[PDB]
């Protein structure tokens, strides 16, 4: 299997394809996250360059990973799919062993180790 | 076992080794299976050692009365109740024997009687676990009037043979010879017959 | 370990028809996947115009029909001759099997005759001797083969009247002993075709007031 | 129940125009251990019957034994022992018949197969069969064991069925017969070359032939097989 | 199941009989039982049914692709080995017992092989439940140096005594003659020895005879357009 | 476990399941409900080997949800039931197959219809009007295929399901210990608390 | 099989059906599983075939020596008890029977008793055996009441055995009924299954599962 | 026990001039219990027929294989599959499953559109073809169909003819299997219309 | 047969014993009396294999009603008990042993004492102030031990044999469908016709 | 099966019968037995037909592929590759194989390999169900340095003896002769053996 290691340190001590990660973050789309005294209000940028879009079946960019958490993002639209997908099977899986659905602060530091994970696994970006 | 009766000119005798065995120990290293159940009617024992035994006290039992009324009873007619105790009991009984006898009618005659009981007239005869080992080599070295040194040697060389490869088998060497002349025992031992 | 019992295949087939009766069988005898004989009679004349077949183990079945034979002429000797009734029959011959209920004859039991009153008799009967009187039956190896082709074309099973659209049943017509026998050679003659046990030649045995008839007739030897 | 121990294998028969021929080798098997070689299992009973026998040599015995007294009781107040009161070959196989179906009812069987062949008193052949089960059967060739597998296919293209008995002489049936006895030697693993066939006729009556052996034998073409598949040498 | 091989002069033949069976019942009353591994290398096959026609199938395609990558005429030792090994590798559960004959620029050959893997060499073979009937003809009949058509007229023979005397054949007889330096001919049903006798009625029904609840057109057809 | 019970009347499918849990000589528990809801609109009550059927259960009912956040739509009860059966298909040619019949009673949204499928642990899967699994068929469908009209209200459906279990009170020998009764229909499953 | 009886004002209705299997292999459908023991007494057939006809019949003779020695009919008690120690005798050696021996005399009145091959005698109201005895009881125990009338309590039975015969693969072929009164038995005909189930559906309005 | 007995049902299919006829009960059951009476057994991939009798989880199993391999042919092809071609296609599926089968007795049936040749056949468990010119049986009253077929059938029956021929063959051979019956179709297959038509039969 | 109990108390013994009997799938009656009366002042219940327990009863029954016309007198319960005893002992290494467990209840009239005794098949005998046979004991001797008191009266023993029949009723998996219940005393055998 | 390997002066036979058995059927009659593995190196084989056909195919791959390498292999490498197959396969193997070769440095060798899997060297050797019937012939009879004549009599007259009792025997007495001169085949028929 390939095996390549793509994310390594460089001599000041920096891990470039993690900063370069962050770039295409920037380049992606505005989101923001407010939390009131009762409620969390998600707002989300779309680019008005794409018209004649087709808004009932075009991906949203907020996504419920259960009846109770969401999930918005900024960066590559593909990626973010493979991290729902996964964030979804764990919140399942949560509810299955521990008869109970996932706090925020679990799901949250699930998705974080994932992301973590791809910066010290060989052969993936 | 390894057993023998053999016919020749002047008679028959019988032959055997001296092993019983409960397993793989030696029961008996000198042990006699040659069984006479009449003066000149003798026999061979294989098989269950306490079934064979049974069934000769009765065959003697029967041979006994029927000299009491009937006089000197022929070798057939001992070969024909061994058979009928071992084809009628055939279900409860593990039983191979060889009889032997001399008449002066009919001199050395030889009837064998395997598992099922059926008889068997024969000029010779082999039998136990033994016998397997020489069918080979007493079928090319047998011939009919032999004398009684040839035979001597025919059964002593058989049995040599038949000691040498069946582990059940082993000891002395017994024989027994019906003549006119009368009854012999011989004895040979191993230091004799393992050097042929 | 000592088997008593055996499987010597054959077919046989009882039809009764209005002043008549017939059985019929084939004449080969097997064990496993040999041919013992091309032609050994199965279907017996038993005296007082009754008819007699035990299929299956054939040991067992030429003993019963010995005993049966053999019950007919002590009948005629306790009972000044008089005539052994189809009815009769029947109930001796449950006797006859439920006295070796615990060491049963492997067979399946028919006869065949005329009634008190003239009409077509047919009775069948398990190894241990439960028996009935019945219209139609066949026995032995085939016997899957056959009943379901009688069902329809003797008692008429799932046809109905054109144009009625099953709301009337065709008639249950009466049938000549010319027509049973059609139908008993196309039983036999099917059934030599699907199953291995079946073949080499077929013998009928009919029953009326004059007596009893045989005809013979071939089938496939393969 | 038991378990046969000397073992006897095929007996093979047929009818022909004038009469019945029978046939069986001189073996008594022990296992694969070919252990007695000079077993008569064909025993003639008066000069219109032989039997032959395959199965339990011990029980064949006895059942030899009991065919003896059988004579011996029919001789017994009868002035037409030798005529008219003689034994049948219909008769002896009746009365075997009888004994074989008694002895597998008390589940204690004659482990045996048997052929009974002969000429009744009106000249017509008989050839029956009965084994441990109690089970006969009639026809016009019968063989037991292999026989039944090997010999009743070439027997049988000599007489299909019954019209071909009129139109098959002695010296044809007899040829079958030898041919098929060498074709047991090819095949059965529990035979031998030695044999006996009996042959009883209406007119010449019974022929008793000892001591056959099987000949004219084709081994020659072994010599060219080699290997079991690549091997040329 | 009765199959047959015999050597002759300058080729060799295989016969058949035609009928197989599940337990006591025909299942086929006009089976082919001759199976083709190569154009000139034929093979006959007794046992389960379904693993004789699939191993056949499997070595006559690999030996297909191996005359095509040696650019030569695949030899009947070849298909023997193929064989063999598959069939030993899978210690007799493949239930596959068959006669392998054929030509090839070697020669003529004749094989036999038991499912377990064992193979044999012989100018006459015979296998199935009919096997000692048909081997009593050959054993009868056979001699060194026939012709092609005692070959046949053999063969034939000795598939006809199964058919007739073993329960598990019956039906017809199936050849494939393969002769050195000529086509190999296939010959269907050689022998029809077994043809039903009309039958005393005509069970053709009224039309109507049958009770009906409901009719309905299939639609077999595609969406259609417009 | 025991008795599990299925009747698709005019609006609403109703599903009766016993209520005990026998560990061979004691009767542990008497309160037991052998049911798992799969989607706000589709229940599965189940009966087999003990500790598979739960498992078998909440493993389907984890997949079901899955499905339902993933598409943020309801699965119809013909496709969750063709799910399920093939799972079960597949298990019964595992090394150790889930020994679980299950009844999936739901209420097609799209369709207006009650819908009612049995599946057996090999997955033979059948849609009825009525059905049940193990011994419970044998007492209570001759009263079913008596009385069963295809225009039944919900009220018509319990009562002829009460006469059902009344039989089977009569006629098993097992004390099965009531039966938990839910309703399913176009406003979702809820559970009858006094049968 | 399925047989039953069942006790009400009227007397006793026996109903079974008419099917035989071997296996899978429907052997008959032309079975006579009521066994006429006499002109008085009735008893069904289940379990063993043979067993039930052959011990019945039998049964039937020993009733004709009782009454012929005592000149007084026999009772149900006493009828169904000497064929209960008959079987118990032999109990071990493999008989096969599960009956109900029906009868209705003076001193009783309707009477049943079930009747075991390992020795079983039971009396009852309401008894039913078979492959498809479970079906049969459904439909007896939602519809049984004292007060029957003679048809009503006849087509009850016949409808018990129809509810067992549609569901239950080794019931069917027709259904055989009796009615057995103090002044005996009464037969009330054969039916076949196949012409009464539809003629019960449509009259009925049951069985809406099925097409028809 | 039997798995090939465990459910029932039967499947019978014959030939006529220039037609096909392939037919099969309704029922289904748990050994005694009878479940249901609308277990259909005879399926179609375009203009191919097939009935499937044995385990009935087996039957859907192979229902939903050969649906989604004959869909895969077709989208790949671009044409339907053929009878002769579809009967290689079941035969390759058995046998891959040589030591774990499939429970079931499959029969095909449909007529070759571009020869116009009616084409039946038939298979064990594992994958063994039997191609007979005139019917092909299957399930747990195969030797009753047997016997029925062997009598009825004659070749070149018109369609009308063909129908009356294997209605009575399924319907008097089912009345003699317990786990048969339950009420039964008939397919009456032409080169361009086929015609399913449901029997009244007994439903014990 | 299934549960059968017995409670000796100050002046009476109490023998309870259940109503159904099953025939493997169904329930063929509900109110079967499983005991007979062998003396006016002794009774007899038990359970066991079908056929041979009632067999087995009414042969003790036809035995003990001789002996008392023979001497015109009732035998004790002790001598009764033994005379049973006997034949269980016989029975047991017989060809088909008698697969039955009796309880015996009696009131001996020349002590004025009353008296219970359990005997199993094997022809174990033992005098019990309470007792049981099969699974029963294992359900109510913890509350008898607990309980029971020599000096009870009938209506004492009466209640606490409620309480053991509402424990069975609850732990037992199978529903015996009740029992019936009968007080031996001074005056004779006599029906509790409502429990 | 009948199967022996006779060491003599100019080098070794093999000799075998030609039966081949499935239960009493003779499956053929004229069977060859001896089978080449390399030029001078052959066996005998015994047991099942499967096997031991199986493990000489191997056993010539594995002695082709040597000669390639390595040059001519020597009998006693011959026999431990044989040894490898059979002890490493025993508990699915049913195969008993004599393992006979000429060399020139080391003459004629004979190895046996019975059941197990082991190896033993040996003057002569035989096997097969119908050698237990002439041990004590053999034993009796066999000299070292023999010439061509005397073993190939000494084998003929030995598996005649075996082919008379043992019902699995049977058919030709085939034979391969090992010298330096080369390899000759040698066939004897019923009509010549058995009035021996
Ligand atoms: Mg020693
Ligand atoms: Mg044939
Ligand atoms: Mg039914």
């Amino acid at each position: 299997g390939y095996d390549r290691a793509l994310s390594i340190f460089s001599p000041d001590g920096h891990i470039f394809q993690v900063e370069y990660a962050l770039e295409a973050v920037k380049r992606g789309t505005c989101a923001v996250g407010v939390k009131g005294k009762n409620c969390v209000v998600l707002g989300c940028e779309r680019r008005s360059t794409l018209k004649l879009q087709d808004t009932r079946i075009t991906p949203s960019k907020v996504s419920k990973i259960d009846s109770h958490v969401v999930l918005s993002f900024s960066g590559l639209n593909a990626d973010s799919r493979i991290l729902i997908e996964k964030a979804r099977v764990e919140a399942q899986s949560h509810r299955l062993t521990l008869e109970d659905p996932v706090t925020v602060e679990y799901l949250t530091r699930y998705v974080a180790g994932v992301q973590q994970r791809y910066t010290q696994s060989g052969g993936v970006r | 076992t390894s057993i023998m009766a053999v016919t020749f000119k002047d008679g028959v005798i019988l032959g055997a080794d001296s092993r019983t065995t409960t397993g793989a120990y030696i029961a008996n290293r000198v042990t006699d299976k040659l069984t006479r159940v009449h003066d000149k009617i003798w026999c061979c024992r294989s098989g269950s050692a306490a079934d064979t035994q049974a069934i000769a006290d009765i065959v003697q039992y029967h041979l006994e009365l029927y000299t009491s009324q009937y006089g000197t009873p022929s070798t057939e007619t001992a070969a024909s109740v061994f058979k009928e105790l071992c084809y009628e009991n055939k279900d409860n009984l593990t039983a191979g024997i060889i009889v032997a006898g001399y008449d002066d009618k009919n001199k050395g005659e030889v009837y064998t009687i395997p598992l099922g009981g059926s008889v068997h007239k024969l000029p010779y005869a082999i039998a136990g676990s033994g016998s397997t080992f020489i069918y080979g080599y007493c079928d090319k070295n047998f011939r009919e009037n032999m004398s009684k040194e040839e035979t001597v040697d025919f059964i002593k060389h058989s049995l040599s043979q038949a000691i040498k490869w069946d582990g059940s088998s082993g000891g002395v060497i017994r024989m027994v010879v019906l003549t006119a002349a009368g009854v012999e025992r011989l004895i040979f031992y191993p230091d004799e017959y393992e050097q042929l | 370990q000592f088997n008593p019992y055996g499987d010597n295949g054959g077919t046989i087939l009882g039809i009764a028809g209005e002043d008549f009766a017939v059985l019929a069988g084939d004449t080969r005898n097997i064990t496993d996947y040999s041919i013992n004989s091309r032609y050994e009679p199965k279907v017996f004349d038993c005296g007082d115009n009754i008819v007699m077949s035990a299929n299956g183990f054939a040991a067992d079945g030429d003993a019963l029909v010995k005993r049966f034979k053999n019950s007919v002429k002590w009948y005629h000797f306790d009972h000044n001759d008089k005539k052994l009734s189809i009815n009769s029959a029947a109930r001796n011959i449950q006797h006859l099997l439920y006295g070796k209920r615990f060491f049963p004859y492997y067979v399946h039991t028919i006869i065949a005759g005329l009634d008190e009153d003239g009409k077509g008799a047919v009775y069948s009967f398990d190894p241990v001797g439960s028996y009935e009187r019945e219209q139609c039956r066949a026995g032995g190896a085939a016997a899957s083969l056959i009943m379901p082709f009688l069902d329809n074309q003797v008692n008429f099973k799932n046809q109905y009247e054109p144009g009625t659209n099953g709301k009337v049943k065709k008639p249950l017509k009466y049938l000549s002993v010319e027509e049973v026998i059609k139908l008993v050679r196309d039983s036999f003659t099917s059934a030599t075709e699907r199953h291995i046990q079946v073949g080499d030649g077929l013998e009928i045995l009919i029953v009326t007031k004059d007596g009893v008839r045989k005809e013979f007739y071939e089938l496939k030897r393969d | 129940t038991q378990q046969p121990i000397v073992t006897g294998t095929s007996v093979i028969s047929m009818k022909y125009d004038n009469g019945v021929i029978i046939a069986a080798d001189n073996l008594g098997s022990y296992g694969s251990l070919l252990r007695f070689n000079g077993v008569e299992r064909l025993i003639p009973v008066g000069d219109n019957t032989v039997v032959g026998i395959s199965g339990d040599i011990s029980d064949m015995q006895h059942i030899e034994r009991l065919l003896k007294d059988l004579v011996t009781e029919n001789a017994y107040d009868n002035p037409l022992a030798d005529a008219e009161e003689a034994l049948e070959p219909s008769y002896i196989f009746e009365y075997l018949a009888t004994v074989m179906y008694q002895r597998r009812s008390k589940m204690n069987p004659l482990w045996n197969a048997i052929i009974v062949a002969g000429v009744q008193s009106n000249g017509d052949q008989f050839l029956r069969y009965v084994n441990l089960l109690g089970v006969t059967y009639s026809s016009p060739t019968l063989a037991t064991g292999f026989g039944a597998h090997m010999a009743n296919p070439l027997l049988r293209k000599v007489v299909d069925r019954e019209s071909d008995i009129p139109k098959t002489t002695v010296q044809v049936a007899e040829e079958a017969i030898v041919n098929a006895m060498r074709v047991l030697y090819y095949r059965d693993a529990r035979s031998s070359r030695n044999f006996s066939l009996a042959i009883i006729d209406k007119n010449t009556g019974l022929t008793f032939k000892k001591n056959l052996q099987v000949e004219n034998m084709k081994w020659d073409f072994a010599k060219d097989i080699k290997g079991y598949g690549t091997q040329k040498i | 199941t009765t199959i047959v091989g015999v050597k002759f002069n300058n080729g060799v033949v295989i016969a058949a009989d035609t009928r197989s069976t599940q337990g006591p019942i025909v299942a086929d009353k006009n089976c082919a039982k001759l199976h083709r591994i190569s154009p000139k290398i034929w093979c006959a096959g007794a046992g389960t049914a379904a693993d004789t026609e699939a191993v056949t199938q499997l070595i006559g395609s690999n030996i297909e692709l191996h005359s095509l990558y040696t650019s030569r005429e695949p030899r009947v030792v070849s298909a023997l080995q193929m064989l063999k090994q598959h069939l030993f590798k899978y210690q007799g559960h493949i239930g596959a017992y068959l006669i392998v004959a054929g030509v090839d620029p070697t020669g003529s050959h004749l094989f036999s092989i038991h499912a377990n893997g064992s193979t044999d060499v012989g100018y006459y073979l015979s296998l199935g439940s009919g096997s000692l009937a048909a081997m009593a003809v050959l054993e009868s009949h056979w001699k060194q140096d026939l012709t092609k058509e005692e070959a046949i007229k053999l063969a034939s023979d000795a598939i006809q005594a199964g058919i007739w005397n073993d329960l598990g054949s019956g039906s017809n007889v199936d050849v494939c003659v393969m002769e050195i330096g000529k086509d190999a001919e296939y010959l269907r049903n050689y022998l029809t020895p077994n043809v039903r006798e009309e039958k005393q009625k005509s069970y053709k029904f009224p039309r109507g005879t049958t009770a009906v609840l409901k009719e309905s057109i299939v639609n077999i057809c595609d969406i259609q357009e417009e | 476990m025991d008795i599990i019970l299925g009747i698709r009347v005019q609006d609403s499918v109703i599903l009766a399941s016993s209520k005990a849990v026998t560990r061979g000589i004691s009767v542990l528990k008497d309160s037991d409900d052998k049911t798992r809801q799969l989607s706000p609109h589709t229940l599965m009550s189940f009966a087999g080997e003990a500790g598979d059927t739960v498992q078998f259960a909440e493993y389907i009912q984890a997949n079901i949800q899955l499905y339902s956040i993933r598409e943020d739509y309801e699965l119809s009860p013909q496709a969750v039931s063709s799910f399920v059966r093939q799972e079960l298909a597949k298990s019964i040619r595992s090394r150790r197959p889930y020994q679980v019949n299950v009844l999936i009673g739901g209420y097609d949204k799209k369709k207006n219809k009650p819908e009612l499928y049995q599946i057996d642990y090999l997955g033979t899967k059948v849609e009825l009007p009525y059905g049940a699994h193990g011994y419970s068929g044998f007492y209570t469908f001759s009263l079913l295929d008596h009385h069963y009209r295809p225009d039944m209200t919900t009220e018509e459906g319990l009562d002829l399901l009460k006469l059902c279990v009344q039989e089977l009170e009569k006629r098993m020998p097992m004390d099965f210990k009531g039966v938990i009764v839910k309703i399913v229909d176009k406003d979702g499953i809820r559970q009858v608390d006094d049968f | 099989t399925t047989t039953l009886a069942f006790r009400f004002q009227g007397g006793i209705i026996v109903a079974v059906d008419s099917r035989a299997t071997a296996g899978n292999w429907v052997a008959s459908q032309t079975v006579k599983k009521v066994i006429e023991i006499n002109p008085f007494l009735l008893g069904t057939m289940a379990g063993g075939a043979a067993d039930c006809q052959f011990w019945e019949t039998w049964l039937g003779s020993q009733c004709r020596l009782h009454e012929l020695r005592e000149k007084e009919r026999i009772s149900v008690a006493a009828a169904s008890k000497i064929l209960s120690n008959l079987v118990y005798q032999y109990k071990g050696a493999g008989l096969s029977m599960g009956t109900m021996i029906c009868g209705y005399t003076r001193k009783e009145g309707p009477t049943i008793y079930y009747v075991d091959s390992d020795g079983t005698r039971l009396k009852g109201d309401i008894f039913c055996v078979g492959s498809g005895q479970t079906f049969a009881y459904g439909v007896l125990d939602s519809n049984y009441k004292w007060d029957l009338s003679v048809e009503d309590a006849l087509y009850l039975g016949k409808r018990s055995i129809l509810a067992a015969a549609h569901r239950d693969a080794y019931s069917g072929g027709s259904v055989n009924l009796y009615h057995v009164t103090e002044d005996g038995w009464i037969y009330h005909g054969n039916h076949d299954v196949g012409e009464l189930f539809w003629k019960v559906k449509e009259e009925e309005g049951s069985f809406n599962n099925v097409i028809g | 026990s039997d798995p090939s007995s465990i459910n029932g049902g039967i499947v019978v299919a014959m030939t006529g001039k220039d037609c096909v006829a392939i037919a099969c009960d309704l029922r289904l059951g748990s050994q005694s219990l009878g479940v249901s009476n609308k277990f259909e057994k005879i399926f179609h991939y375009g203009h191919v027929f097939l009935g499937i009798t044995g385990l009935a989880t087996d039957v859907t199993t192979l229902n939903e294989m050969f649906r989604y391999k004959t869909n895969l042919y077709k989208l790949k092809e671009e044409r339907a599959i053929e009878p002769e071609t579809f009967t290689q296609l079941v035969s390759s599926s058995l046998y891959e499953r040589r030591f774990g089968p499939y429970f079931v007795g499959p029969v095909v049936a449909g007529i070759n559109s571009k020869s116009g040749k009616p084409f039946i056949a038939g298979f064990d468990l594992i994958g063994c073809i039997d191609e007979a010119k005139d019917f092909i049986v299957s399930g747990t009253a195969s030797d009753q169909l047997f016997g029925m077929c062997e009598s009825l059938y004659e070749p070149n029956l018109e369609p009308e003819d063909l129908f009356e021929t294997i209605s009575q063959a399924l319907l008097n051979a089912a009345d003699r299997d317990a786990l048969s019956g339950w009420g039964a179709v008939v397919y009456i297959i032409k080169k361009d219309e086929v015609v399913k038509r449901y029997l009244k039969m007994r439903q014990d």
